[PDB]
């Protein structure tokens, strides 16, 4: 139905041992499918999905230079926000960019965006409108000066506007088998004693995709989500993801505990029991 | 598909 | 401002003895992004570790998955110990089979 394409990308200075390190991937929605490291022995765009492999060597040629332009363009980002700032000769620091673009289930353009963050927060953004931009501080504002200057805001908006879609799709169409099937969660129960009076029930979601899920205890009948643990979804390694949810109940009353799961994947809500 | 940088780095 | 490292430790599938399978150490919610990340067998450094390529979160703290090989038994325990700034000591995680 609805879905997006993000890149991530990070460069990391390092004075004293060389240039700054610059690393990029690529996301489908929860799939990664290409990425780059600056460091790397012969640096290029590497495929990360099935569905990109295909591509042709012109298609990897051209995500190679742009990636090689990157890491020039974000090294002389970091020079110049230092000087900015002002800040120390001996400590490392980082710049970061997300980008991409949300399509409805028609395929037209439902967002963009645009985001640079120095040291970890905020710096610079393109606006929803993708006609201006919001600066974060005082030095963000010159960079936003020249950035206007030279009228960038119109290229970055032609990019989400028509590439940024146009490829998406492409990608959509070419993974759809993996990209357009979601994965039910295979769901299960597990029972640990803690005490005679004290038991842990824990209610296991397995190998779904994509990353979002609906996961939570109920006892008699209704929610009890306060006192229930959860951990964060996490990825398997294989490009599905996991989750648990626990709570611990009395001995003899396990019998009382409901765990409810919802996921695209499946048609109708899951319920189980101990 | 990335987009292309090339020659702004100027820019910040 | 450094942010402390989160770690999960767990196994692919669900766990078998003797049964061959993938130990994974997920770090995330950090900054710098620089970290280092060793998984452990009985205490002892596993050699081959690989290492997702670093990504980062909406708010834009990174995060990072370590793996390895393995095949879980009785009386083997399995570690991720975990290295960061933000920490006075490293953090060490015990891969507990019901979690």
């Amino acid at each position: 139905g609805s879905h997006s394409m993000r890149y991530f990308y990070t460069a990391v200075s390092r004075p004293g041992r060389g240039e700054p390190r610059f690393i990029a991937v690529g996301y489908v929605d929860d799939t990664q499918f290409v990425r780059f490291d600056s460091d790397a022995a012969s640096p290029r765009m590497e495929p990360r999905a099935p569905w990109v492999e295909q591509e042709g060597p012109e298609y990897w040629e051209r995500e190679t230079r742009n990636m090689k332009e990157a890491t020039q363009n974000f090294r002389v980002g970091l020079n110049t926000l230092h000087g900015y700032y002002n800040q120390s000769e001996a400590g490392s620091h980082t710049l970061q960019r997300m980008y991409g673009c949300d399509v409805g289930p028609d395929g037209r353009l439902l967002r963009g965006y645009r985001q640079d963050a120095y040291d970890g927060a905020d710096y610079i953004a393109l606006n929803e409108d993708l006609r201006s931009w919001t600066a974060a501080d005082a030095a963000a504002q010159i960079t936003r000066r020249k950035r206007e200057e030279a009228g960038e805001a119109e290229q970055c908006r032609n990019y989400l506007e028509g590439t940024c879609v146009e490829w998406l799709l492409r990608y959509l169409e070419n993974g759809n088998e993996t990209l357009q099937r979601a994965d039910a969660p295979k769901t299960h129960v597990t029972h640990h004693p803690i005490s005679d009076h004290e038991v842990t029930l824990r209610c296991w979601a397995l190998g779904f995709y994509p990353e979002e899920i609906s996961l939570s205890w109920q006892r008699d009948g209704e929610d009890v989500t306060q006192d229930t643990e959860f951990v964060e979804t996490r990825p398997a390694g294989d490009r599905t993801f996991q989750k648990w949810a626990a709570v611990v109940v009395p001995s003899g009353e396990e019998q009382r505990y409901t765990c409810h799961v919802q996921h695209e994947g499946l048609a109708e809500p899951v319920t189980l029991r101990w | 598909r990335v987009e292309d940088v090339t020659n702004t780095a100027e820019y910040w | 401002i450094q942010k402390t490292p989160q770690i999960q430790v767990y196994s692919r599938h669900p766990p078998e003895n003797g049964k061959p399978n993938i130990l994974n150490c997920y770090v995330t919610q950090f900054h710098p992004p620089h970290i280092e990340i060793q998984m452990l067998k009985n205490g002892k450094k596993i050699p081959k570790v690989e290492m997702s390529d670093m990504s980062f979160s909406k708010d834009w703290s990174f995060y990072i998955l370590a793996h390895t090989e393995f095949t879980p038994t009785e009386t083997d325990t399995y570690a991720c110990r975990v290295k960061h700034d933000s920490m006075a000591e490293p953090k060490t995680v015990y891969w507990d089979r019901d979690m």
